[PDB]
């Protein structure tokens, strides 16, 4: 069916194209009932229906209304396998160095910038500042 | 015949597609070759023109090769046989005797008299007193002691019915020997025979709850 | 997953994501209140610490732990080592249609056949005897045939005397050193609960009869039956692959 | 709702139920085999996504479904022996059966 | 504005040590250090936002309330694996106080009835509060005697019940030949030869709209209270 | 006897709920209207609700076993999947 | 691509 | 019946294509409704196919000839 | 201990381990080396794909094998799809080509 594996880095627009929404809140479950929440780490309108063709609120369990989102909460009633491949994302408000490109030994950022790893560590941990294009 | 068809369709048809419509509604999902077979007087594209009218009106449609009317044309046919019954088979459209059914006894009247006498006596006010299924309803004002109504059936049994009655009230009415039927939501039946001594006993146990 | 009782069962990775987006939201709020630079500086420090703790908990000088004084498992150590996906889940799997027991001798056997206990053979060949009971019409629906094999009629033993007639099985001993540790045999049903085994094989498996346990497996498809009978069968392999010396030397 | 230790249990034969008392616990001394039942436990369960057998049996035959399924403690498979005693522990504030 | 803000910066930098000194009370409560420190920094921000110097009071007294506000609010909303609300956390803490003094004063142990006299709550809620006072289990926890096996090795799936060419081919396999018998003796639809599978699927579409069609005829007879003898007069 | 009429009832039910058209079985009067228009017949006439509950009622246990066993034959691909994950 | 799969990869590799 | 498969290697000298030829043939005899050539002794299709290999009247070539001929009867008998 | 088809795990669709839990037998990767030491192509294929991981493969196998057929429909192991999503979950884009 398919030939070779292609492997690359991840563009930010690529991993926005992977996602089906943005998780926002660190809460998980309903406690009283055990339903997932609005946009927490477990969600219906991000990741899919938790139950067997059963909505979050519970109107469009109908087989005639199967496949359409609801109106109280908007849950597309589909299969339950679908919650094993819908990735999500989170918008970091600050840039962040990936650890594998900083401490792989050899550092890729390190020898790419021609710069010792002690110094780049000093730039990362806010204790020594760096210059961008001093020019004249 | 087709007078009732074209008349029942409000003259949107002619006699060709009338008797063709009788053929289509006559056997379900028949072929149009059988329609042209039982209509040798009409041409092939004449029958196909009339089916072009019924398809054009959307009444008769296909199921693959299928040919059948819809429910509105079915209502035209049933109105046609209705007027055909009004004008051709008059006594076939008839009706036989109808049951009432049940009629209130005068013992139920007198037991209603002592019932309202002892509920009006003991300060238990009433929402409404109703003859319903020809049965009396001494309905309580509020759901007091989990009880709804103090009813009388005409089957010799005065009954006390409620919603989430306590167990000790039920024990107090099984002191005077009354049946009970709990429900899955708290609805409780209490059967006793309709008699004046049971009026005094039920209303004196209800008067001490 | 809620397990048996009120107890819940989570991965630590849920907690790890919860730390990082928690810290992200607090950084957003601290930028919204216009804090001094020490606060937002250390906030960005801790966010960097949480992200890089999530991608590899342990490449930092101190791996953070969640509970029970034991470091939690990030995305890096879901893959490496013996406990990762590779050496545990994709390269060696747990497989249906199989079993194990204790072995014994029984010298009345030809070497292309091995003894097999009848309760195992009734267990591991349930779809076959379901298919034959549907084929002969002694049952009609599937659950009737299930009731006939738990009810234990006398007619089923003929049926697993035809489905074990030329259907080979595979035998295994767990420290598989060289390739004579997976061998195929025709079975013969016997009583008891142990697997009999031909005495000229105890040198090939490096098997002594002090209580070793062997695993059995079933080839399902037809090509696997031909690969078993043509290549895995015990008569075809009498010489070592290390040298031309035979392995069937009497001990 | 909670679970029950009742003797009634759907879709089983009376040969299995002959070994119990009227409460749902086997008598002290019953010879048992693999697959028998010891303590009849039921678990209430709606929204079952019912199968075509009880689609037919519910629909055509006048018959309600079961809001509850089996969770009885059965014998582990293969073994056989003799029940020699049975202990009962009840949470306080819970009404007891006859057997405790 | 900027003048007042840098003044506030100076006050915050003066009181960071107070935040660390009060921060030690909540270390092993399910958070880290920097969580508590940064929440305390927020508490200093709202503390300096509402301070009065004219009260003649040293700043520490007015600060400590806002610091305990931010910290206690923070562990209230962030500590557990599931965010339970704040007031039953307060209720739990009451039951740990009352559990402590009623424990060692009663000597033996607390029963929930003794909690039903020390607290006035009707003891049905007490066992619920005792029910939700728990935290989950990591799957990578080892089994006893440190055998290399985890909890995730043992927990099993449950939802394993009741799930185009083979989809149509199974429907032809689904017929036990009584079905097609009454599909051609009553519905006229014919499974005769090994057709094109498109003729099979379109044929089944004719079946579906066929029974929908007879359904649409079927519901409409529930109008006229008459007998079929006048209905068969035109047949 | 009437047992054959019940055979066509459950067979029409098998086709009916097999072809994703469910709602017309659980309601009863419309279902009997469907059966009357497709032309099933016990003793020369149409089907009444009293007559329906009689013919379901006047029935032998072994024949009922035969009817559900015949009914399970079309639904075999569901039951194999149903019991393949329950062989404990 | 060793046992039977070597003939299989001769086939599939030959088709490409 | 079947104890060794040596004769199959003697008449087809590769031993890795034997699972292909006997797999194709035995698949033609179990699911496909066609009869064997060696008479039956109530055995599975494995031993039947390998014994047809032992008779030397079945290999890859003759199966290609008869499948060729079968689809020739499909397009030739289609009309 | 013996097992035709029992319960399956949750995170990876694989059988369980042990006797108390009605588990299957571990087919370790040294035994895989033993199989490709032979020319056993198909047996190694069905003993890690059909019999373990592909849910559609094992359902179609079970239905065909009670229908008298002996034929496999391999597809893809689900655990590889898990590893695909998991190392996809870092900043490492990997894909499947034509
Ligand atoms: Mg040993
Ligand atoms: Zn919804």
């Amino acid at each position: 069916e398919f030939d070779a594996i292609k492997i690359a880095l991840a563009s930010p627009d690529m991993i926005r194209s992977w996602s089906f929404g943005e998780v926002k809140k660190p809460e998980t479950i309903n406690y009283r009932t055990f339903k997932p929440e609005r946009d927490g780490l477990f969600c219906a309108r991000i990741f899919g229906p938790v139950k067997d063709y059963e909505c979050l609120c519970g109107k469009y369990k109908r087989l005639k209304h199967r496949g359409v989102i609801c109106e109280k909460c908007g849950v597309e009633v589909t299969q339950t396998k679908v919650r094993r491949e819908r990735m999500g994302h989170i918008e970091l408000a600050s840039p962040t160095a990936h650890i594998w490109f900083l401490k792989s030994l050899p550092s890729r950022i390190g020898l790419l910038l021609d710069m010792p790893l002690r110094d780049i560590e000093r730039v990362l941990y806010f204790e020594s500042y760096v210059v961008i294009e001093g020019g004249m | 015949k087709v007078t009732y068809i074209i008349k029942a369709s409000n003259d949107v048809l002619n006699e060709k597609t009338a008797t063709i419509l009788i053929t289509i509604a006559k056997k379900d999902f028949i072929t149009a070759a059988e329609v042209r077979e039982v209509h040798p007087d009409l041409g092939n594209a004449v029958v196909n023109s009339n089916i072009g009218v019924l398809i054009k009106k959307g009444l008769v449609e296909k199921s693959g090769d299928g040919l059948i009317i819809t429910g509105e044309a079915q209502d035209i046919i049933s109105n046609a046989a209705t007027l055909y019954a009004q004008e051709n088979a008059p006594e076939l459209l008839k009706k036989r005797a109808t049951r009432k059914a049940r009629e209130i006894t005068s013992d139920m009247e007198e037991d209603k008299d002592l019932m309202l006498k002892l509920l009006d006596k003991n300060g238990f006010v009433l929402k409404k007193v109703e003859i319903y299924r020809s049965n009396y309803l001494a309905i309580l004002e509020k759901r007091t002691n989990g009880i709804r109504n103090f009813e009388i059936n005409n089957n010799g049994n005065m009954r006390i019915f409620g919603y989430k009655m306590m167990e000790h009230h039920i024990q107090k009415f099984t002191d005077i020997g009354m049946s009970c039927k709990i429900a899955k939501n708290g609805n409780v039946y209490l059967d006793i025979k309709r008699s004046a001594e049971n009026i005094e006993a039920v209303i004196t146990v209800a008067s001490e709850l | 997953v809620p397990l048996d009782g009120g107890r819940f069962a989570t991965s630590d990775l849920n907690d790890l994501y919860r730390r990082v987006i928690n810290r992200n939201n607090r950084l957003k709020r601290l930028l919204d209140l216009a804090a001094p630079d020490i606060i937002v500086r250390n906030e960005k420090r801790m966010l960097q610490e949480a992200v890089d703790a999530l991608l590899d908990n342990g490449r930092r000088g101190r791996a953070i732990t969640g509970s029970n004084k034991r470091p939690l498992k990030s995305l890096a150590d879901m893959i490496k080592g013996k406990q990762g996906r590779f050496r545990q889940n994709l390269l060696g799997k747990r497989v249906d249609y199989s079993g194990r027991s204790v072995i014994t001798v029984g010298p009345y056997l030809r070497l292309h056949q091995c003894g097999l206990p009848k309760k195992m053979a009734l267990e591991l060949f349930k779809p076959f005897i379901y298919g034959k009971l549907e084929l002969r019409g002694l049952a009609t629906t599937i659950k009737a045939a299930k009731k006939m094999v738990e009810r234990e009629e006398a007619v089923v033993w003929d049926i697993l005397d035809e489905v074990i007639r030329e259907h080979p099985v595979l035998l295994n001993r767990a420290p598989t050193l060289h390739r004579l540790g997976i061998q195929a045999f025709e079975p013969v049903l016997i009583e008891g609960k142990a697997i009999q085994l031909h005495p000229l094989v105890c040198a090939a498996y490096n098997a002594d009869f002090d209580g070793d346990q062997m695993a059995v497996h079933v080839p399902l498809t037809l090509e696997a039956q031909l690969e078993a009978r043509a290549l895995m069968m015990s008569t075809n392999n009498i010489l070592s692959p290390a040298n031309g010396e035979p392995i069937i030397v009497p001990s | 709702g909670p679970e029950e230790i009742t003797a009634d249990i759907p879709n089983v034969g009376e040969a299995a139920l002959s070994k119990l008392d009227e409460s749902g616990i086997v008598y002290i001394g019953a010879e048992v085999t693999g697959g028998d039942i010891l303590v009849g436990k039921v678990t209430p369960k709606g929204e079952t996504q019912l199968t075509p057998e009880e689609k037919l049996l519910r629909a055509i035959f006048g018959e309600k479904a079961s809001d509850v399924k089996d969770s009885s403690l059965r014998v582990p498979n293969g073994v056989s022996g003799t029940v020699i005693d049975v202990q009962v522990f009840t949470r306080d504030g819970v009404e007891k059966d006859k057997r405790a | 504005e900027a003048k007042a803000r840098r003044a506030k910066k100076e006050m915050v930098e003066a009181n960071l040590r107070l935040v660390i000194s009060i921060a030690k009370k909540y270390t092993n409560r399910g958070l880290q250090f920097l969580d508590l420190i940064q929440e305390g920094n927020i508490g200093l921000m709202k503390a300096v936002d509402k301070f009065e110097y004219r009260r003649g009071y040293k700043f520490s007294t007015y600060a400590t309330w806002w610091i305990r506000q931010a910290i206690t609010r923070s562990i209230a909303d962030q500590a557990r694996t599931i965010r339970i609300p704040v007031h039953m956390i307060e209720t739990i803490n009451k039951l740990n106080r009352i559990s402590r003094q009623m424990l060692q004063e009663m000597g033996r142990e607390p029963t929930p009835e003794e909690l039903a006299e020390r607290m006035l709550m009707p003891e049905d809620k007490i066992r619920k509060v005792l029910k939700i006072a728990k935290e989950p289990i990591s799957m990578e926890t080892p089994i006893g005697d440190d055998e290399d096996s985890h909890l995730g090795d043992f927990i099993e799936d449950t939802t394993l019940e009741l799930p185009l060419r083979a989809a149509t081919h199974d429907v032809l396999a689904g017929l036990t030949a009584r079905e097609a018998k009454v599909l051609r003796m009553r519905f006229g639809i014919d499974m005769n030869t090994d057709y094109t599978l498109e003729e099979v699927g379109k044929q089944f579409d004719v079946t579906r709209e066929r029974i929908r069609q007879i359904e649409a005829k079927a519901l409409r007879k529930l109008r006229h209270p008459s007998r079929s003898e006048v209905l068969r007069s035109f047949l | 006897k009437n047992i054959d009429t019940v055979r066509e009832i459950i067979t029409v039910a098998s086709i009916l709920i097999k072809f994703s058209r469910e709602d017309i079985v659980e309601n009863r009067a419309n279902f009997i209207a469907f059966l009357n228009e497709i032309g099933v017949t016990h003793e020369g006439r149409k089907l009444n609700q009293n007559s329906f509950r009689k013919i379901v009622s006047e029935l032998t246990q072994e024949d009922k076993k035969t009817l559900i066993d015949e009914f399970n034959e079309g639904f075999e691909g569901v039951y194999r999947y149903l019991e393949m994950y329950t062989n404990k | 691509p060793a046992g039977t799969g070597y003939a299989y990869h001769q086939d599939r590799m030959r088709r490409r | 019946a079947r104890v060794t498969v040596q004769d199959a290697v003697e008449k087809i000298g590769n031993r890795f294509d034997l699972v292909l030829v006997a797999a194709r043939r035995a698949r033609q005899m179990q699911v496909g409704g066609k009869d064997p050539l060696v008479p039956e002794e109530n055995d599975k299709t494995t031993v039947i196919a390998l014994r047809e290999i032992e008779e030397g009247l079945i290999n890859n070539q003759i199966l290609d000839v008869r499948e060729r001929q079968e689809q020739q009867e499909q397009e030739a008998a289609e009309l | 201990h013996a097992r035709s088809t029992g319960s399956y795990s949750l995170v990876t669709q694989q059988p369980l381990g042990g006797k108390a839990q009605f588990g299957g037998q571990r087919f370790g990767e040294m035994e895989v080396w033993a199989l490709e030491a032979y020319g056993a192509a198909y047996t190694l294929q069905e003993m890690l794909t059909v019999k373990s991981d592909d849910v559609n493969g094992r359902t179609k196998m079970y239905k065909n094998i009670v229908d008298g057929n002996h034929q496999m429909e391999p597809g893809m192991p689900e655990s590889f799809n898990v590893l695909l999503k998991e190392i996809r979950s870092l900043g490492i884009n990997i894909e499947l080509e034509d």
